[PDB]
RNA sequence: UGGGAGAGGGUGGUGGAAUUCCCGGAGUAGCGGUGAAAUGCGCAGAUACCGGGAGGAACGCCGAUGGCGAAGGCAGCCACCUGGUCCACCCGUGACGCUGAGGCGCGAAAGCGUGGGGAGCAAACCGGAUUAGAUACCCGGGUAGUCCACGCCCUAAACGAUGCGCGCUAGGUCUCUGGGUCUCCUGGGGGCCGAAGCUAACGCGUUAAGCGCGCCGCCUGGGGAGUACGGCCGCAAGGC
């Protein structure tokens, strides 16, 4: 807000793999306020990550991440009478806030019908470069790209 | 670094001493001020009167590219 | 072909234009914010003149440009930007100069310009 | 008598920068313009670039919080013709002074007449936008006019909103231009802060709006109205 710059809250790490990152995750999952539902989905994803593709859940998981963090981003600004899109770098903060609510939502666009199942399918096509979150990153990369001439209105 | 010190005894009135007067313009050709030509009120105007001559003359430029 | 030239920077509020010539004056090549692609006010840009100056500088080196020397005219936002892609181009700049026409108090401007 | 400073004024010459147009070379896909656009211009070769030519207008740096003039106002450079003014010397004249109803001249810009000139700019006008509309503000055009000569007009925030001359009433500081012995002193201008005093306050204050004398002009609630009638001036617009 006005005053001074917020804390980032830590979030205490997940008793399957001890990860900073991986609670992050849980809770964009969670809904109404349920973790603990939210807890097998993600668990049970890591467990279908593992069947369909004999590797480390959490290696799974974080490559899939780093493929859906977007280096450059477009936010507006009206200067004059018309709203710029200005390109702007984003801080690994909020490339991971980004990379995380886009790879949930991207799962909550798939048609296969249990959750447990979609989580696991966008982080299996993620990791390999694919799947909707992947699409959204390279897309608001392009935003940032095409409008590189209102590089000298950045804040 | 003010010119009128850089120099001896000089006639102000003298349009044809071009070397003299060479050095009370810019690398630009523009006329020095009196905060650089270190001139009194009376002497600026004896001075520029005259460098406005020799530049008809030839010896001096009306303006010159200001090279980086 | 020619190895030693001149490079002409017509930079404006609006645009800038980029144009290589040869030491006796004649263009070779040139560019501007409308050559690269963009359009209506993005043509004033530094970005803009940026990619100018190198397409009037890609364009330049195939016909044999080695060196140049470069002339700048205007007052542009997009000058100096102009006058960084040239250099980071290949090219040589064996000289940079300024020569912005301006006048001894002649014609009347515009009724903007007053 | 001797000296100085200055865009004071008039006539004739003349120098470069830039804009425009035209000719040539070279070159290609856009240029221009805006908040963003469009009108517009461009493959019938534009823009941008180099060379040449033509023409008009204004004089960048110097340039100043500067200088000059009674005001309007005056700025590249040269020469001629010409006004005002300041200093020093303390030589000449012997009150020859000050103001000034009428009168006379001068009087920015726009405007008018006759004839030139016309690059840029630009009332009117056309177009493109904006907008509810946009007879505007912004953009592309554009005719008078802006420039010269001669003759008219005679208005204004023609202002310091402060009539002219003179004597007297602390100083401090910046500046221009003279003369001394040049530390500085002494004149004449240009600002700032201020003694006393003034003033309704704001502010003025040796450049008075202080204290005094002389002369002229002017005011007497707001509107109606700088209108009407009359008169004088003007080609008219219109002015008094
Ligand atoms: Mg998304
Ligand atoms: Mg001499
Ligand atoms: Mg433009
Ligand atoms: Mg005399
Ligand atoms: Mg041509
Ligand atoms: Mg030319
Ligand atoms: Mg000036
Ligand atoms: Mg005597
Ligand atoms: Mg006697
Ligand atoms: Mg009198
Ligand atoms: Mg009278
Ligand atoms: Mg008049
Ligand atoms: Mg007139
Ligand atoms: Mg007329
Ligand atoms: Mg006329
Ligand atoms: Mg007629
Ligand atoms: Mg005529
Ligand atoms: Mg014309
Ligand atoms: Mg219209
Ligand atoms: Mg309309
Ligand atoms: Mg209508
Ligand atoms: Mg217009
Ligand atoms: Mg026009
Ligand atoms: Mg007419
Ligand atoms: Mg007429
Ligand atoms: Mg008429
Ligand atoms: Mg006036
Ligand atoms: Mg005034
Ligand atoms: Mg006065
Ligand atoms: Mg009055
Ligand atoms: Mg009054
Ligand atoms: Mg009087
Ligand atoms: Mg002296
Ligand atoms: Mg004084
Ligand atoms: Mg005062
Ligand atoms: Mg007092
Ligand atoms: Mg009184
Ligand atoms: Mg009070
Ligand atoms: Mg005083
Ligand atoms: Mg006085
Ligand atoms: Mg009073
Ligand atoms: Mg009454
Ligand atoms: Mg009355
Ligand atoms: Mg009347
Ligand atoms: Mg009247
Ligand atoms: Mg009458
Ligand atoms: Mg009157």
């Amino acid at each position: 807000a006005r005053r001074r710059r917020a804390e980032v809250r830590q979030l205490q790490p997940d008793l399957v793999y001890g990860d900073v990152l991986v609670t992050a995750f849980i809770n964009k999952i969670m809904r109404d306020g349920k973790k603990n539902l939210a807890a097998r989905i993600f668990y049970d994803a890591c467990k279908i990550i593992q069947e369909k593709t004999g590797q480390e859940p959490l290696k799974v998981f974080k490559q899939a991440v780093e493929n859906v963090k977007p280096r450059m981003e477009v936010r507006s600004r009206r200067v004059g009478g018309a709203n710029y899109q200005v390109p702007m770098e984003v801080s690994p903060r909020r490339q991971q806030s980004l990379a995380l609510r886009w790879l949930v939502q991207a799962a909550n666009q798939r048609p296969e019908r249990r959750a447990a199942v979609r989580i696991a399918h966008e982080l299996m096509d993620a990791a390999e470069g694919k799947g909707g979150a992947v699409k959204k990153k390279e897309d608001v990369e392009r935003m940032a790209e095409a409008n590189r001439a209102y590089a000298h209105y950045r804040w | 670094a003010k010119v009128k010190a850089t120099l001896g005894e000089f006639d102000l009135r003298d349009y044809r001493n071009v070397e003299v007067l060479k050095r009370f313009l810019s690398e630009t050709g523009k006329i020095l001020p009196r905060r650089r030509t270190g001139l009194s009120a009376k002497e600026q105007r004896i001075l520029a009167k005259t460098i406005k001559r020799a530049r008809i003359l030839g010896l001096l430029p009306f303006t010159e590219k200001l090279v980086r | 072909q020619v190895a030693s030239g001149r490079a002409y920077i017509h930079a404006s509020y609006n645009n800038t234009i980029v144009t290589i010539t040869d030491p006796d004056g004649n263009p070779i090549t040139w560019s501007s914010g409308g050559v690269i692609g963009y359009k209506g006010s993005r043509k004033g840009t530094p970005y803009a003149a940026q990619l100018a100056a190198l397409d009037a500088a890609k364009k330049a080196m195939a016909y044999g440009m080695q060196s140049v020397d470069v002339i700048v005219r205007g007052t542009g936002a997009g000058r100096e930007q102009a006058i960084r892609a040239l250099q980071a181009s290949g090219l040589q700049v064996k000289s940079i100069v300024d020569d912005t026409p301006v006048p001894h108090n002649g014609c009347r401007p515009k009724k903007k310009f007053r």
